[PDB]
């Protein structure tokens, strides 16, 4: 039946793929042995989409471990959750990645990349329908950067009629790991927006402003991030693994939520962002749940919504309050700030209330909107890019892997052309 | 898997190899013998030490180095000590004569004789390993063994494996104080060598070490212990990601690829911190933005240059021991608005993140003390481009009126090559000035 | 299914082939132009080229016959870049025989139209024709077929920088 | 691809090579 | 017949080159030999034939001791604009005979070529047009021709090889017509016709962008307030 | 220069073996191009201009 095969890539997406699972698991009262312990009533109808039916009950994780260092499964086999996934899965190489994007894909991606699309082909044949493919990785080095661009590209190649969704990492000028990081995120701009369905923005400078001024936590590291983002992912999933009275699922959203092909990002976030001293003095309530999804303080984006207009709007909500109060918020609000949202269509806001309430949280409600905020991302990485490709710096190595630096003008072309489309539809007027 | 070879040629070579394993040892909890004999007290080594050292089917680890001279004493030296239970004799290879501060011999009468038995040596080591990333070439450039031996050595390796990566560890002869008197002599044909045949060399000078050591050590009387030490130290945060994990590894590749921005500018800055004795870490608060800032400071460098003079290409951190990544992000939201430090309009930004969870170690009988967390950085500057320069004009003002160069002649060799190491060597002045240059 | 036969791992095979086209096209034009338009002059000649000794022999006697045939396969052989393999074969094959003919082929090709000529002598022939035979160790028949070649090429070549170090030897 | 470049890179490596032999020669 | 140096002597500068000399200007050049062999030699130098270079030096001592420098100066009256050349005769001990060439030619002045080019946005359809002059001091002209070792199409160059008149100024103007946005760049090389020419390299680089200007939003939701501030 | 050139003839057979190898280029890697280098550059006008 309808199953979600879920794809693993880089090792930052390897340890939020591993803090996903251990969340859902956590949440659908699953032992870390790999039988049941729940004690609910969702939970074992749909259990299937993400797991697979085996004698004794034992619930198999559905993802595959994409990597080219073999230091990351070790690592990630070692946690309290590491031993209930399927090693067969984890197809790891001898040579490492070195952030190199060309490199990667060239060499460590021509003669591994046969054993995962079998391994994926066999565990699509497994199933009886699906609907797409989840793969989380960052555009942080040349694991999950080089090698998910071609496994997306091989899927749709092969099943053009599966969701392409993803959430990778977008860099950022202040907090950088890679010198060549434009570069490899150049590369992977034009297969994202040629040979992918959808894609949603993830930063870690945001996340940890957030957190350091809001959580106020004593010493915040990647596990808090992975945290949060696998919460946005639990909040994004439910409206199927947790059907409700108004369900949605991914592509009704990617066809509502996308005006045109060349624009398929979007902006993720989360509601009840509070510290440890305030969880005990709150009051649960619509308006202030609108206030935190609507401000840009709590959003995790490295920029200002504010300084565009809203193009798409998406408010899914998990809980049990009611569908009058979200309708009136949402029109009051756009009567008000009449001057952040674009005119010429109105109601731009789509309406989600999943019924179940999450495991350990009463009130939860995720946010997914396209605001004009990206364009400042995109504008200063083809500056740096341009900056950079002008005297062709740290280049020697990828012309020495073979590819030439035609690949390089045509990006930066293709860019070009798409902040140009960009801007040109921010300032969307009625008429001449 | 992860697994190196490393090459120890010269005095200073062998010396600091031995410091490397003796410093591996006791951070592994690897006792003298090769085995593991705590029966009774355990203390450590259950860990990944296949990285360096090699298990047995009776649990014995064997060294996987190359401890190669041309001078016996220093093998006879190191063979009287107390670790010659550890090692293999076949790996240290003696011989009838040395160059002791000669490139002509060493590279053509005297080097050109063991080839055969040092290559065999590494093929089978090679062999004997499943995984190969780099090599780690210990050398000097004063010494003629290390320059001589290394080059041609060097040279061949570069042929016989284009796909591994060539590392460079020697000592750069100081402008003020020196040992002999015929160092730029070797320097200056071993530096087309590794230029134009290799892919990453990193030079050190002992000048700076001793202004350090008397600075924060504050100690009267120096060492070359205390030396051969800080370099261990150096070399064992550089390779902390392999034998061990991390919240983001950092491999050999991994840094590689963006420290060397151009093919002929591949010339790091290295700077070890904290580099502080044992009062030194009592009553001192350390935290990860003054070491950080104290990183860039000329007066903790190990390189005689003002960083003012010129501005960064690509930066290389690292991290060992209990760091905070808010800390982290805090320093560099700090240095990136420093109007002191100087870069340049193309690289905004560049730097990595390794996180190390093992914190370093100490050793009994030496002066580092016991520090929660350690930092290393690589950075690529032009300011350091004086030290070519002044070598240049050092060697002119020798060969102008061809001060020793009868006994080259004599050995065999052709002069034509001074004045190609000379041109070479303005080529990569001309460079490093015109990419230090911005719009 | 006989120019195939080229390729094969087997060198006598290739002789073979090279043997029956050679044979086969020596009588008349037509069969030479039906071998032309069955694209074979090509194989020969990359054959002859990916081989050495005896076996490039027959491939040089059949493209000669072919060139000596009429002047339409003449050109096509030229097309087909013959006289330089001829040039290899006459210097890297210290052979006599096999000397002999590829003389005798290149004068079967120069002996037609100066455009003829003229792609030959750009080949750099001409100056080891002569060599040869103004050598005394060359055979008989080597210096006797070079002589002829030269006669035939020279009697039509018009590229005056070919034929200007001729005046001196 | 890049063994598809070598296709263009080895011929015009050849043809640098004519340059050089033509001026040469 | 050898040059440069010999068995017994070694000489630098290894050729001798009066360049961008001035008529009747006396000018003067250092040349210095050292003794390669270990024995102590003789030296005999036969002087210039021409009336323009007249050879100076001073001996203090006949046989040149091993590791010794001699210092003879050389001294340049030119009388019109064009290349002098004269070689100068060295004997040694035995048959050990050295020849030295003595080159004398006008040099086009020090140009102020520039090595990188950073040149502003110009929007598609829009045109923008560098001069770079080419100042000649001498009364002669000199050929000058350009080359590309890599290209664009938004780049023409006018013109790519001519004359530098006489005391006169070439104008090279560089074409950049945006051909997409972005950025485009040329690595340039230029050749000059004199003797022991180094071609002189340079970089260009133009950039298309358009903009949307925010502030004037700020301004505009100010303005909003304001009306309804009433 | 006489035997420099008649060495530099060797050299222009070996050149020639290159030559040689530059009609396989001039035989395929340019029969591919016969088409694929025109179907690669129209379309520039088509993202330039409309």
């Amino acid at each position: 039946m309808r199953e979600i095969v879920h794809l693993q890539a880089g090792q930052c997406g390897n340890q939020i793929g591993a803090k996903f699972w251990e969340v859902i698991s956590d949440e659908h009262g699953i032992d870390p042995t790999g039988t049941y312990h729940g004690d609910s009533d969702l939970q074992l109808e749909r259990i299937n989409v993400y797991y697979n039916e085996a004698t004794g009950g034992k619930y198999v994780p559905r993802a595959v471990l994409v990597d080219l260092e073999p230091g990351t499964m070790d690592s990630v086999r070692s946690g309290p959750f590491g031993q209930i996934f399927r090693p067969d899965n984890f197809v790891f190489g001898q040579s490492g990645a070195g952030n190199n994007w060309a490199k990667g894909h060239y060499t460590e991606g021509a003669e591994l990349v046969d054993s995962v699309l079998d391994v994926v082909r066999k565990e699509a044949e497994s199933c009886d329908c699906l609907q797409g493919f989840q793969l989380t990785h960052s555009l942080g080095g040349g694991t999950g950067s080089g090698m998910g661009t071609l496994l997306i590209s091989k899927i749709r190649e092969e099943y053009p009629d599966r969701i392409m969704n993803t959430f990778s990492v977008v860099p950022s000028p202040k907090v950088s790991d890679t010198v060549v990081e434009p570069y490899n995120a150049t590369l992977s701009v034009h297969q994202l927006v040629e040979n992918t369905d959808e894609t949603y923005c993830i930063d870690n400078e945001a996340l940890y402003d957030i957190c350091f001024r809001t959580l106020k936590l004593t010493t915040p590291t990647y596990g808090d991030l992975n945290h949060l983002v696998s919460a946005t992912m639990s909040g994004v999933t439910t409206c199927l693994r947790f059907p409700g009275q108004l369900n949605a699922d991914l592509r009704k959203l990617a066809v509502n939520m996308v005006p045109f092909p060349r624009l398929h990002f979007f902006m993720p976030g989360f509601a009840p962002l509070t510290s440890r001293g305030s969880q005990q003095y709150r009051a649960l309530t619509v308006p202030e749940l609108t206030q935190q999804m609507f401000d840009a303080k709590n959003m995790m984006a490295a920029c200002d919504p504010r300084h565009g207009r809203y193009l798409t709007v998406a408010a899914v909500f998990r809980g049990r309050m009611s569908m009058k109060e979200v309708d009136e918020q949402m029109l009051n609000v756009q009567n008000k700030n009449s001057s952040y949202f674009v005119e010429w269509i109105p109601n731009n806001v789509k309406t989600a209330v999943c019924d179940i309430p999450p495991r350990g949280l009463k009130m939860s409600a995720t946010f997914i909107g396209n605001s004009t905020a990206i364009q400042e991302l995109f504008k200063r990485i083809s500056e740096q890019f341009t900056a950079m490709f002008r005297r062709k710096a740290f280049l020697h190595w990828y012309t020495g892997e073979g590819m030439d630096e035609m690949e390089f003008t045509e990006a930066e072309s293709n860019m070009n052309d798409l902040v140009s489309e960009y801007q040109q539809y921010q300032d969307a007027t009625a008429e001449e | 898997m992860r697994e190196c070879i490393s090459i120890h040629v010269g005095q200073a070579g062998v010396q600091i190899g031995n410091a490397c394993w003796e410093l591996y040892c006791l951070e592994h909890g690897i006792q003298p013998d090769g085995q593991m004999p705590s029966d009774k007290t355990i203390g450590g080594g259950d860990d990944s030490f296949n990285t360096f050292f090699s298990e047995t089917g009776a649990g014995k680890h064997v060294p996987r180095a190359v401890f190669v001279d041309l001078e016996p004493t220093v093998v006879d030296e190191v063979r009287t000590g107390t670790y010659r239970q550890l090692f293999h004799p076949e790996q240290l290879i003696t011989g009838k004569e040395d160059a002791a501060n000669n490139y002509a011999r060493g590279h053509y009468t005297i080097g050109k004789e063991i080839v055969d038995l040092v290559l065999d040596r590494i093929r089978k080591l090679a062999d004997l390993c499943t995984g190969l990333q780099g090599f780690l070439i210990f050398h000097s450039f004063g010494g003629g063994t290390g320059s001589g031996f290394a080059s041609l050595l060097m040279e061949r390796l570069s042929v016989d494996y284009g796909k591994k990566s060539k590392l460079e560890f020697a000592i750069y002869p100081a402008p003020q104080v020196s040992t002999a008197v015929v160092e730029p002599y070797n320097s200056i044909l071993t530096t087309h060598t590794t230029l134009e045949h290799s892919d990453c060399a990193f030079m050190v000078d002992n000048e700076a070490i001793y202004d350090i050591c008397r600075r924060n050590l504050d100690i009267e009387r120096p060492t070359y212990t205390n030396l051969n030490r800080l370099i261990g130290q150096i070399v064992s945060s550089i390779t902390a990601s392999l034998r061990f994990d991390g919240a983001l590894n950092v491999d050999l590749t991994e840094f590689q690829t963006n420290l060397v921005p151009y093919p002929r500018i591949h010339f790091p800055l290295a700077t070890y911190a904290p580099v502080i004795s044992a009062e030194k870490a009592y009553h001192e608060q350390l935290s990860v933005a003054e070491i950080t800032n104290a990183c860039f400071e000329p007066a903790n460098q190990m390189v005689k240059c003002d960083p003012r003079h010129g501005k960064y290409m690509a930066c290389c951190m690292l991290y060992r021991g209990d760091v905070v990544p808010k800390d982290v992000n805090a320093a560099i939201a700090t240095i990136k608005t420093k109007r002191t430090i100087q870069f340049v309009d193309w690289c905004p930004t560049g730097f990595k993140v390794g996180i190390n969870y093992q914190p370093p170690t100490v050793v009994p009988g030496g002066d580092l003390a016991k520090v929660q967390r350690a930092v290393c950085m690589l950075s690529n500057t032009t300011a350091i481009a004086e030290a070519w320069a002044r070598l240049d004009h050092k060697f002119d003002l020798m060969y102008a009126k061809r001060a020793f160069v009868h006994w080259y002649v004599g050995e065999g060799m052709e002069e034509g090559e001074f004045s190609e190491a000379r041109e070479d060597l303005a080529a990569l002045e001309k460079d490093y000035e015109e990419v230090g240059v911005d719009s | 299914v006989v120019l195939t036969c080229l390729k094969d791992k087997d060198e006598y095979v290739k002789k073979n082939a090279c043997t029956l086209i050679r044979e086969i096209a020596k009588h008349t034009p037509e069969l030479s132009q039906l071998i032309v338009n069955a694209g074979g002059v090509a194989a020969v000649i990359d054959c002859i080229g990916s081989c050495k000794g005896n076996i490039r022999l027959p491939g040089i006697m059949m493209l000669g016959y072919v060139a000596a045939h009429s002047e339409n396969l003449a050109m096509a052989v030229i097309i087909s870049k013959g006289v330089p393999q001829l040039s290899i074969c006459l210097s890297e094959e210290p052979e006599d025989h096999i000397k002999a003919a590829a003389a005798w082929a290149l004068g079967q090709l120069g002996r037609h139209t100066p455009e003829h000529a003229r792609a030959v002598a750009v080949t750099n022939t001409l100056p080891v024709l002569l060599s040869l035979y103004m050598s005394p160790e060359s055979s008989e028949d080597l210096q006797l077929k070079s002589k002829k070649a030269i006669k035939n090429i020279l009697q039509k070549c018009t590229y005056l920088p070919a034929l200007e170090p001729f005046l001196y030897d | 691809r890049k063994s598809l470049n070598l296709l263009d890179k080895m011929h015009e490596e050849k043809d640098v090579f004519i340059q050089k032999t033509k001026g040469e020669l | 017949a050898k040059l440069l140096n010999n068995k017994v002597i070694q000489a630098r500068p290894g050729i001798v080159h009066f360049g961008g000399y001035e008529i009747e200007s006396k000018h003067q050049q250092i040349l210095n030999i050292a003794n390669i062999s270990d024995e102590d030699t003789h030296l005999h130098i036969l002087p210039p034939q021409t009336k323009y270079f007249q050879i100076n030096f001073e001996k203090k001592e006949h046989r040149l001791i091993p590791g010794l420098s001699l210092t003879v100066t050389i001294t340049f009256s030119p009388d019109e604009w064009r290349y002098y050349y004269d070689c100068i005769r060295i004997h040694c001990k035995g048959d050990d005979t050295l020849l030295v060439p003595i080159h004398a030619y006008p040099v086009l002045n020090n140009l102020d070529f520039p090595t990188f080019i950073n040149l502003s946005d110009v929007f598609l359809g829009e045109s923008k047009s560098y001069v770079i002059p080419l100042q000649c001091s001498c009364p002669v002209d000199f050929e000058f021709h350009i080359t590309l070792l890599r290209s664009h199409q938004a780049f023409t160059i006018e013109p790519k090889s001519g004359i530098i008149p006489a005391n006169g100024k070439a104008k090279v103007t560089v074409k950049f017509t945006p051909i997409q946005y972005g950025m485009a760049q040329i690595k340039i090389q230029l050749w000059i016709s004199q003797f022991n020419s180094q071609p002189y390299e340079c970089v260009f680089t133009g950039t298309c962008y358009p903009n949307m200007a925010l502030p004037l939003e700020e301004f505009k939701r100010l303005n909003t307030r304001s009306k309804k501030v009433n | 220069e006489k035997d420099l050139q008649s060495k530099i003839t060797a050299m222009l057979k070996d050149s020639e073996n290159a030559m040689w190898h530059i009609e396989i280029q001039k035989g395929q890697f340019e029969d591919v191009r016969k088409h694929h280098e025109a179907e690669a550059e129209a379309r520039q006008r088509g993202l330039e201009v409309h």
